């Protein structure tokens, strides 16, 4: 799978195309990180596009189904294999940073 | 060449089991002829037709009564049980002279070589033939991998005899 | 990180005398952050101008030992033979391996080769290696299987023969 | 030990592999067959205009209709493996006489198409890069040249219509 | 098919902490609780033996949850249920639509406002489909006990027949129908032990479909060309309205 | 047919010490664990006296496993399952290959890196086509419990539609696909108790193959001669694609 | 069935074309002792040969299955009938030798 490069902030690339392409192994991680960031009744073309955030943000007690639709929308993808993602530090002042970790289709070929 | 055989090794059974007439099943063949069963050698055990004739010879009547023994179906070696043979002396057995013999004990090879390898050199006295008491005062045991090496070294030590390990 | 550093530029006997004291006036910030003299702050003098250190042994992997609690080591450099019992007893007395490749020529048993010198002396710990070209990463790599089994889970305990190496 | 007797040992199952009779027998039959793989990959390497000498220079003029017979007599390329007659082509005189007329048979009367192959491209490769086409006045194509050809070389081309050449055509010295 | 898409599509019913119950009735207690994965393997011995595999047919999953409703339950530790967003104008897209002169602009204002009372219902309820508890409500009555409330919960769901989404621990399945609801008076308890097995409505998409579910405001732009049957106006009798007198002359 | 066969193949599936679980997920217990050899024989009176028989028609095994799965279960005894080798390039034999220029090899690198994205996925599957359980892997996430590791893996199996590799004590069989699981949950133990019917696929070779398994470097290479059906390309529209403009010339 | 014989070490043999073939209870014997030999994912034409080794002697805890396998390959061999094998010393450094007695389809006829 191609796509398109983003670059450190996460704006969009034109110009050298067929270049700013990511080719593999790195496509799916970019694909990954920004499907994690896809609110799910944002896109009026896929309104279930992927979690819902705007409704497990603002309400209290859904850590656990943070984590279950993380690894929902991670292991929906097309690529990875596993994950291993667990919480690392306790809201720290009250944001919460989880950890995910998952094996792409890559570094499986021995 | 590092061969697969060094991981496996598939060979065929070679000693006959090396058993002792133990159980009730342990039956006897009284030969006669001096050929291979001396006195002092009194008897010999087996559990198959070809090792007896091996010892004997498919042509002398010793082996041919094995030969009906062993196909007999339900022979008794499948049962725990052996064959051996005896000898009584029919006439006039003539045992040629033997020479001094020293056998050693019964050693497991797996503690004499690591015993043996930390000793640099060697100490023997021996005497043959009632001769002059022999000193030996180098033996290098150190590069010695198996009791054949140490049987060698103590062969080329002791002079007027022969070493032999079995 | 957290840590507070404060550096003066002048280089070589430049000490900074001050904990961050108390001063005549103003509510103190030293004993806050941590800065202050009964505070945990490790205040390292500037050191004398440029000093040389010597060409230590490789028994100086005790300051890396007394420092990591390594608990398998190896060296880029290959051990000279006449140091190799030193790191050998090493090895057991500080509860950790030690990984040393040799090249072809040590495949005898004298006691003049290192190798078996090790063996004679039971140091069990100082596991040595072969490589035929002097391939030193062969260690590497064994230490990179070895020390590969996590002590909780059941039969994790593996042996070595037959694994897939780098 | 090349890639191909490697890569076919595998199939040796590892009863087999370390006997020396066994291995040596598979290794036998594996370079039998080794011959033909190094047959088949060398023979693009050993066909081509390039290196070519002989018998298959001649299949080559016989695919290009150009026949070492030139009936005309060329001084010598004195810079063995090959001699013909007076009036024929020494090897590489004919190689190179035989791109020519690869070259003409792809001709078009264009210096620079775009969409078919040019005039120019293929007189340019033609002679491996020392000629170059440019057209006159009265349909004349003046031709230049590298001088490592000889003049005798080229007027034969001409004389015997082997350059490319759609209604007229000339040289330059 | 292909062994990725089970893990794909078996995390693809999260269940979410509020524990929807049988469609937002959590309000009994579940004495049982079981799913039914069954699957039909063709029997005979499969004919090649390279690759004539693929002969796993799936089947509908059924749900049994029996349980016990009483007068009055006391639930232990369950989030609120809140009520879903109407999220129809998410890609809502108009100011493309012509200028239009007032009171011709509020006759349509008159025709909205005309038959919004004739399908917001529907639209609600497509909207609140997977959940009937909150579209039917919380009954709001002093008069009617519990099981007044659960019957007449139940009945509605069962009358309304349509898919509702059921929860067992660790799943929140999504479009289960209503197949038996068995409850039960003994003369020794008077709560009710019910029984209701669900089965789902498992359903894929045939054709071509870059959307996957697209808002209300777009759901209708993006829909295929859909195909209805014939039929014959000439000879219709309910609607043959005469010719318009505007058309006859013209 | 043959008396022979019997032992031959009764032993050709050998537990091993590793003791895979319903494909790999071992981590429950096995209440109750049996199979279900059954036979077809027909029944009125053989016909003739002398040699009628042959008519003892084989079976599908069946193997039920109904276990309890606990958030914490204590494996007592039972050795680490290591992840297969990919043994695919063993006989993997380039050299013959042609000799092509750079950026005509490395043409060929892109397009390779290309759909091995697209391909690697399956190719795995295959690999692990009896043991779900590594495919799939473990959970991996401190969220969700042992039981929600249980349930989606049973689902993503059974979604999977693939057969399984199932171990009763003493037979690790090779194809099992899940024909029934049911897992129930009552309301006096938090464990999920669950019964499940695997059914072996039992398939022989009808055709003369002389390997029995080979490489996927030469699986293709020694297939026979494959056969599709017929189609009529002339009457197709999903890629009727003009004529290039290099061809109508020519 | 006949086979070609290998001479002590187990190397191959040519010439003498129909008498270098092993006859018969001999073939068997032969076909077990180096069936035996086959490791598993070496043949790329029969990559389930026999028993896998590199997987058995390379992990602890497989002696039950190394005598299970044992027998398997033993007892699926054109013209043997039963097996009697046991373990004889016990990894007399850390090589255990197993004794395998089987019943070849001959020295059945009474």
């Amino acid at each position: 799978m191609r796509v398109r490069t983003l670059d450190d902030n996460g704006d969009w690339t034109f110009g050298r195309g067929k270049a700013d392409y990511i080719t593999s192994k790195k496509a799916i991680a970019q694909t990954v990180s920004t499907r994690i960031k896809s609110w799910a009744n944002d896109n009026p073309l896929a309104m279930n596009a992927n979690i819902d955030w705007k409704d497990l943000l603002g309400r209290k007690g859904t850590e656990d189904t943070i984590l279950r639709e993380i690894e929902r929308v991670v292991v929906q993808t097309d690529g990875v294999i596993r994950v291993t993602e667990l919480e690392v530090i306790k809201t720290e002042k009250r944001v919460q940073s989880i950890l995910l970790s998952y094996d792409t289709i890559y570094d499986d070929s021995e | 060449m590092a061969s697969i055989s060094e991981v496996i090794r598939v060979s065929l059974q070679q000693e006959g089991r090396a058993i002792a007439p133990d159980n009730m099943n342990a039956v006897g063949i009284i030969t006669g002829n001096q050929g291979v069963l001396s006195t002092a050698d009194r008897y010999r055990i087996y559990r198959t037709a070809a090792a007896v004739a091996s010892d004997f010879g498919a042509s002398s009547q010793e082996s041919a009564f094995a030969n009906t023994f062993f196909d007999t179906t339900p022979n008794p070696i499948s049962a725990g049980g052996v064959l051996v043979i005896g000898y009584w002396r029919s006439a006039s057995e003539t045992v040629a002279a033997t020479s001094a013999t020293l056998v050693s004990e019964q050693t497991s090879e797996s503690v004499l070589i690591p015993l043996l390898n930390a000793i640099n050199d060697g100490s023997f006295t021996i005497t043959v033939d009632g001769g002059t008491e022999q000193e030996v005062t180098a033996l290098d045991f150190t590069g010695v991998s198996e009791l054949s090496e140490v049987a060698t070294i103590l062969n080329s030590a002791i002079t007027g005899a022969t070493v032999s390990e079995d | 990180n957290g840590y507070f550093k404060v550096t003066s530029s002048t280089t070589g006997a430049t000490s900074l005398l001050s904990y961050l004291g108390v001063a005549t006036s103003g509510t103190d910030i030293s004993a806050v952050l941590g800065m202050n003299s009964e505070s945990g702050a490790v205040l390292t003098q500037g050191t004398d101008q440029v000093v040389l250190p010597a060409e230590t042994k490789l028994e100086g992997i005790t300051a890396i030992k007394s420092e990591v609690n390594i608990k398998g080591a190896m060296f880029i450099d290959q051990i000279l033979d006449a140091d190799i019992p030193g790191i050998a007893s090493f090895a057991g007395a500080n509860n950790m391996l030690v990984y040393e490749v040799f090249d072809t020529g040590y495949l005898s048993k004298n006691v003049s080769n290192p190798v078996w010198a090790v063996k004679l002396a039971g140091q069990s710990n100082f596991r040595c290696l072969l490589s035929k070209s002097g391939n030193r990463k062969f260690a590497a790599t064994y230490m990179a299987r070895m020390h590969t089994v996590l002590f909780s889970g059941q039969n994790t305990a593996i042996t070595m023969q037959l694994k897939e190496l780098s | 030990m090349s890639d191909f007797l490697n890569q076919y040992l595998l199939y040796l199952i590892k009863q087999y592999y370390e006997k020396p009779k066994a291995n040596a027998e598979a290794q036998l039959l594996i370079s039998t067959w080794e011959t033909y793989a190094d047959f088949i990959a060398n023979f693009g390497n050993n066909f081509d205009i390039d290196n070519a000498e002989g018998e298959v220079l001649d299949l080559i003029g016989r695919i290009l209709d150009l026949s070492r017979q030139v009936n005309d007599v060329i001084p010598a390329s004195f810079f063995t493996s090959k001699v013909y007659t007076d009036y024929q082509l020494t090897d590489t005189q004919y190689r190179k006489f035989l791109k020519v007329k690869a070259a003409k048979n792809i001709c078009s009367p264009y210096l620079a198409s775009d969409e078919k192959i040019s005039l120019q491209q293929v007189v340019f490769d033609a002679f491996d890069g020392r000629a170059y086409v440019v057209d006159g006045k009265d349909q004349t194509l003046r031709l230049y040249v590298s001088p490592s050809i000889d003049d005798d070389e080229l007027r034969l081309l001409i004389n015997l219509d082997i350059l490319p050449r759609p209604i007229t055509f000339r040289y330059i010295i | 098919m292909s062994l990725v898409n089970g893990m794909v599509e078996s995390l693809n019913n999260t269940k979410s902490e509020t524990e929807i119950g049988i469609g937002g009735y959590r309000l009994f207690a579940r004495v049982r609780e079981t799913v039914n994965y069954r699957n039909i393997v063709p029997t005979d011995t499969l004919e090649d033996g390279s690759s004539s595999t693929d002969d796993i047919i799936n089947e509908p999953i059924t749900v049994s949850i029996e349980g016990v409703v009483s007068n009055l339950f006391v639930e232990e530790r369950q989030y609120p249920q809140l009520v879903s967003r109407d999220f129809s104008a998410v890609g809502e897209i108009t100011a493309l639509l012509p200028a239009k002169s007032q009171q011709q602009i509020q006759r349509i204002s008159q025709i909205d406002s005309q038959i919004r009372d004739a399908v917001l219902a529907a639209e609600r309820a497509e909207r609140l489909a997977g959940k009937p508890y909150e579209f039917f409500g919380n009954s709001g009555n002093s008069a009617k006990t519990e099981q007044e409330k659960f019957i007449d919960f139940m009945e509605a769901l069962y009358f309304s027949r349509r898919p509702t989404e059921v929860s067992v621990n660790f799943r929140d399945y999504k479009n289960m129908a209503l197949v038996s609801f068995i409850p039960v008076r003994d003369n020794n308890t008077k709560d009710t032990r019910f029984t209701a097995d669900f089965q789902q409505i498992n359903y894929s998409t045939l054709v071509y479909t870059p959307v996957s579910s697209p808002s209300k405001s777009v759901s209708g732009k993006v829909s295929d060309a859909s195909n209805k049957g014939g039929q014959n106006p000439e000879s219709n009798e309910t609607g043959e309205r005469s010719l318009l007198s505007s058309l006859v002359g013209g």
